[PDB]
RNA sequence: GGCGCGUUAACAAAGCGGUUAUGUAGCGGAUUGCAAAUCCGUCUAGUCCGGUUCGACUCCGGAACGCGCCUCCA
RNA sequence: GGCGACACACGUGCUACAAUGCCCACUACAAAGCGAUGCCACCCGGCAACGGGGAGCUAAUCGCAAAAAGGUGGGCCCAGUUCGGAUUGGGGUCUGCAACCCGACCCCAUGAAGCCGGAAUCGCUAGUAAUCGCGGAUCAGCCAUGCCGCGGUGAAUACG
RNA sequence: CGCCUCCUAAAAGGUAACGGAGGCGCCCAAAGGUCCCCUCAGGCGGGACGGAAAUCCGCCGGAGAGCGCAAGGGUAGAAGG
């Protein structure tokens, strides 16, 4: 992992969009590109459209997924199986 | 069920014997024997039950073992399964999790080969 | 009871590792258990072992909050 | 017509073993195009060459509109390339034929 | 009848709590234990071997009672079994041997169970009886890993004169039956 | 074996150091 | 129509009341410049309906289709 | 975002299947190279990865540096194991704007397949083959078990 | 082509057709005698492996089970175990 003695990373144009809305009386669908972002408790509740290279995936966020990134839950490899 | 709910092999070394239990690696194999005043390099076929229960009480209280370990990890993968994280997908379909290549091997993760016609 | 077929019962002294002793009857006059009722985790209340959790994942990480407002 | 299912008859033309291989290129080309149309295919008659090609393949394209789409393929398709069967590196000009037939009725016959 | 620890506990502590908690006017209305009937549905020694003789040897070491053979009512192809084969062992425990069995069952055996989260609170007969299974035989005290040779569990039937599940739910728990939920 | 990173030679093979092959 | 025989997998074709038939093909590998041949492995089943039996491809009854024989004296 | 996909199939390698071996402690003997947002001594915190300090060296001077097999002693006793190191969970380190896809390393736990490989098939004639460790280029980091090198130890057999 | 069961057979018996449907040419050394004991099928709930169905417990369940083999009659107040 990105070593803990740094700041737990959020692209900080996005965490803004989650706490600028905690003021405004949310919730919106915010379309992002920072898949590289740790989920924070300030995001629990919102809808974020995590891009995957082609399309914007609505990814609501809950309280079992905080440490994990936004880009995990927006996979990019449509598979279905083989055969 | 000698210790942690598992009988441990006789005629073996007490540090090796503890490895013969789910949750006890070689690093935890020694940790007890020093911190229990227990001679590592002797059989289980020559042990007093004072040391035995001292050993048993130590390892069952200090360390999540046999069942509890199995269930806890069993629950952790499940969370990734539930939420729909990438590792949860790749835990359902039996694919790798740590980013290995799949074009060839992964056979441990994918069992014997499903040979194809064509 | 039929004679000659049944293992006769005698007063027994079962023994757990925790020094708990139980006045029972058995086929053996003494046994030496390792777990009993008097010290089982599910039995002695919660007796929550190493899992005094709180999870403790994951919002509870709180390993930061330096990220600005 | 246009809306009924279709039978496609691919036959190797002039070219011998390479016409048969090209016939299989035409064959795989149509099976895929069927997928990208929601059409269902099923092979009724296949005559493989031991080199991988087909001296003749007959398959149906099942789905509303098959004879509407596939009908524009009935004819002679020319290939110009260096065959896998060529050894002096020359370009050969081989042909494969495609025949498109609307699926038939097995209509029962009784005496009036 | 001899002093049995659990037997005493039934009379001195369980009896009045039930009268209290339920209010029966008659000393016989208050629920009791009728019998405990243990059944190993072995079925592996159908033809494979005479492994039963060792299981009846262990089931006797656990209960003090030689069990009785059970046999196949009809013949079953898929079970690889003809009508009349020895396919199990039943033993019926009453009175003290019933008490002495549960005393060790609740105190030492159900604890020595691997990964034990309590008895299922839903296994009640619907008419005041209870049934629980098991996966092993070393769980019980008298069965050592030396003498073990095969992993054979059992079914357990506990029969009560209680008329309803709730009367029987209270009777068992007051004796020491660890219920999960 | 040279792949067992939890051993002397395993760390030798990888050239890295730790509890099992210290500097 | 009567009587006898049959229906098994990709094809041809057997045994069997409980059980990878087999040959060829097909499928993966080897060999070969490549194909064949050859070598190492491998594989898909019992026409439908109803009975008997613990159990039916296997036994019994019927249907369906196919084969073979007969239908003569007026 | 993908080039890192995975019903499958092939080539080149790594690691093994163990006792002429594994493990641990202790003690040896190289060569060739690299090194100023660099090698890093030495010390402290850290099980460790590393982190903090902090000399020397523009380098036959300072450092990378331990060479390793080996040598000595001790342990494992033939067990899918004190063989093997895959897989996964969890806890960390580092780089970099950023390690989800998709990095590397450490630690804890987990200890898989594999009992020497069918038809077949590759290399090598001497300091060669086998085995052993070491350096470099690229390079923030590294998926290198690859390549180009370097020395250590060191055979068998060639009738024809 | 002989024998058994049912129907046809018209409520005693009997009653035909190249009428409608089945079966027999065995078997059992206990599947026989007697004394003693026992009672099914099935349905629901409950119970490790264990399933529609193996064995265990509870409740309901007069006979729909069983009685070697066809059918009928008979049958647990036993002919059944
Ligand atoms: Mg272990
Ligand atoms: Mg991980
Ligand atoms: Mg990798
Ligand atoms: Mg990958
Ligand atoms: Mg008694
Ligand atoms: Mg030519
Ligand atoms: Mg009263
Ligand atoms: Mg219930
Ligand atoms: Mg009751
Ligand atoms: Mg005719
Ligand atoms: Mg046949
Ligand atoms: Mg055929
Ligand atoms: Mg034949
Ligand atoms: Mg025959
Ligand atoms: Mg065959
Ligand atoms: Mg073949
Ligand atoms: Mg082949
Ligand atoms: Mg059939
Ligand atoms: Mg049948
Ligand atoms: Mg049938
Ligand atoms: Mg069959
Ligand atoms: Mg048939
Ligand atoms: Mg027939
Ligand atoms: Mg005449
Ligand atoms: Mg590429
Ligand atoms: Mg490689
Ligand atoms: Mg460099
Ligand atoms: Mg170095
Ligand atoms: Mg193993
Ligand atoms: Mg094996
Ligand atoms: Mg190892
Ligand atoms: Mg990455
Ligand atoms: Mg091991
Ligand atoms: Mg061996
Ligand atoms: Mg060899
Ligand atoms: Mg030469
Ligand atoms: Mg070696
Ligand atoms: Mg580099
Ligand atoms: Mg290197
Ligand atoms: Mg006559
Ligand atoms: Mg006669
Ligand atoms: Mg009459
Ligand atoms: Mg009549
Ligand atoms: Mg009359
Ligand atoms: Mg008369
Ligand atoms: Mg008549
Ligand atoms: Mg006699
Ligand atoms: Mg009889
Ligand atoms: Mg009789
Ligand atoms: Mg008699
Ligand atoms: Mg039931
Ligand atoms: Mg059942
Ligand atoms: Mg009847
Ligand atoms: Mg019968
Ligand atoms: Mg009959
Ligand atoms: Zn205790």
């Amino acid at each position: 992992p990105r070593s803990l003695k740094k700041g737990v990373f959020v692209d900080d144009h996005l965490l803004e969009k989650v706490l600028e809305l905690n003021a405004k009386g949310e919730k919106r669908l915010i379309k992002t590109w920072s898949r590289r972002s740790t989920i924070v408790p300030e995001m629990v509740g919102h809808t974020i459209a995590v891009y995957n290279g082609k399309q914007h995936v609505p990814v609501y966020i809950t309280e079992n997924m905080v440490g994990h990134k936004l880009g995990e839950f927006a996979p990019t490899r449509t598979y279905r199986g083989h055969g | 069920a000698r210790i942690a709910g598992v009988e441990i092999p006789r005629n073996k070394r007490v540090d090796v014997a503890l490895t013969y239990i789910y949750g006890i690696g070689k690093a935890r194999a020694k940790e007890a024997l020093e911190k229990t005043g227990i001679n590592p390099a002797t059989r289980v076929k020559d042990l007093t039950e004072a040391e035995v229960v001292r050993l048993r009480e130590y390892v069952e209280n200090t360390w999540k073992l046999e069942g509890e370990l199995r269930a806890e990890v069993a629950a952790n993968i499940k969370r990734l399964m539930d939420i729909g994280c990438y590792r949860g997908l790749r835990h359902r379909r039996g694919l790798p999790v740590r980013g290995q290549r799949t074009r060839t091997n992964a056979r441990t993760r994918k069992g014997p080969r499903k040979t194809v016609a064509g | 009871m039929k004679e000659g077929i049944h293992p006769k019962l005698v007063p027994a002294r079962i023994i757990c590792g925790c020094g708990n002793v139980i006045e029972t009857y058995s086929t053996k006059p003494e046994i030496y258990v390792e777990v009993c009722s008097k010290c089982h985790p599910f039995y002695t209340g919660q007796q929550r072992f190493v899992d005094t959790e709180g999870r403790v994942e994951r919002f509870q990480r709180r390993y930061g909050d330096s990220y600005r407002k | 017509m246009d809306e009924r299912d279709a039978i496609v008859e691919i036959r190797a033309g002039t070219g011998g073993e390479e016409a048969a291989l090209f016939a299989r290129d035409l064959f795989n080309m149509y099976l895929r195009f069927a997928e990208e149309m929601g059409f269902e295919t099923e092979v009724l008659d296949s005559h493989p060459t031991d080199l991988g090609g087909f001296s003749k393949v007959v398959f149906e394209v099942r789905g509303p509109g098959a004879y509407g789409t596939f009908k524009y393929e009935s004819g002679v398709h020319r290939v110009q390339r260096v065959p896998v069967t060529e050894t002096q590196g020359r370009i050969h000009t081989s042909t494969a034929t495609v025949a498109v037939l609307p699926k038939a009725e097995e209509e029962d016959f009784a005496l009036n | 009848p001899l002093d049995v620890a659990l037997k005493r506990k039934y009379y001195e502590e369980v009896r009045p709590e039930l009268i209290r908690r339920f209010g029966y006017q008659n000393v016989w209305e208050v629920p009791r234990l009728e019998k405990v009937v243990i059944n190993q549905g072995l079925g592996e020694a159908k033809e494979d071997a005479r492994i039963l003789e060792k299981a009846a040897q262990e089931l006797a070491l656990i209960t003090g009672q030689k069990p009785a053979v059970t046999r196949a009512k009809k013949s079953i192809s898929n079970f690889k079994l003809r009508k009349g084969m020895p396919i199990g062992l039943r033993v019926t425990l009453r009175r003290d041997r019933m008490w002495i069995f549960l005393e060790k069952l609740l105190n030492v055996a159900l604890p020595r169970i691997r990964d034990f989260r309590g008895l299922n609170p839903n296994s009640f007969d619907g008419r005041g009886n209870y049934n629980l299974g098991l996966r092993e035989q070393l769980i019980f005290p008298e069965i050592t890993y030396d003498m073990v040779d095969a992993l054979r569990g059992m079914d357990i039937a506990v029969v009560t004169t209680a008329e309803t599940d709730e009367e029987a739910r209270a009777l068992l728990e007051l004796l020491g039956f660890p219920f999960r939920k | 074996g040279k792949g067992d990173r939890r051993t002397r030679r395993g760390k030798i093979w990888r050239g890295t150091y730790g509890k099992y092959r210290p500097r």
